[PDB]
């Protein structure tokens, strides 16, 4: 069911994917139309007894599951404009099974949430954090380019 | 037994400062200990609401320290590991 669902999610079929999930828990989950609450509420079922060995388990797939949901939610209201819906999404990326260029892109995120609302001191803060944990440092240098435009330390900006 | 607490400075290459003092007496007997009253005896006697319970655990046992470092996940399944796989209250 979780490879199954990673397709679904790979390919974008969220409301096919909430409803096998709320098949799969009780119904009475039936309203919970949220999707990363229905996932954490799926709990798979054994400790995985003395069977045939396998390449991957259903614990470390949810553990997969939860952050490639939240990062993708948390783009999606990014984009769509609500940074601050985001955070609480974007924080519970981080907050989990979170590789460390998965880390990268959810500092850069909400750097990109918070100069949205109007906070360059606070995404200055995520940028830095991003330059630092991060290999990969180009979209940091573009949302600190993006920034200092919003607010016009424009040599800055051309520094970046 | 009597309880001897020694005390000794070491910045001051004097040795002067040390401070000895007496901190009560302590009986016992096997009389007491028929009657448990100063045991500590594993499982049932988990809720452990005389915090010198948990003072002697971590007196008593034997303790080792270890530095956790990934270089390329986070660290966020430490405190599962801890709750779910441990049942750590």
């Amino acid at each position: 069911v979780g490879l199954q669902a990673a397709l679904w999610l790979s390919a974008d079929r969220l409301g096919d994917l909430a409803l096998l999930l709320e098949t799969l828990n009780g119904s009475q989950s039936g309203a919970s139309k949220d999707l990363l609450l229905l996932l954490k509420t799926w709990s798979p079922p054994a400790e995985e007894l003395d069977a045939p060995l396998t390449l991957q388990d259903a614990q470390g797939l949810k553990d997969v599951l939860l952050t490639a949901f939240a990062y993708r939610q948390g783009l999606q209201e990014l984009i769509t404009g609500n940074p601050d819906k985001a955070l609480s999404s974007l924080h519970e990326a981080a907050s989990g099974l979170c590789p460390r260029p998965v880390l990268v892109q959810v500092y850069t995120a909400l750097g990109s949430c918070h100069r949205k609302m109007g906070n360059p001191q606070r995404a200055l803060l995520y940028l830095v954090a991003a330059l630092k944990e991060g290999s990969a440092w180009g979209p940091p240098l573009l949302e600190a380019s993006r920034l200092y435009q919003q607010l016009g330390d424009t040599t800055a900006e051309l520094e970046s | 037994c009597t309880v001897l607490l020694q005390i000794m400075e070491r910045e001051s290459g004097n040795c002067p400062k040390d401070r000895y003092v007496v901190c009560g007496r302590v009986f016992l007997s096997l009389e007491d200990l028929s009657t448990g009253k100063y045991l500590l005896t594993f499982p049932k006697k988990k809720p452990i609401e005389h915090m010198e319970d948990l003072f002697a655990l971590l007196a008593a046992f034997h303790k080792s320290c270890f530095q956790i470092t990934s270089p390329g996940y986070a660290l966020n399944s430490m405190k599962v590991w801890l709750l779910e796989h441990m049942k750590c209250e």
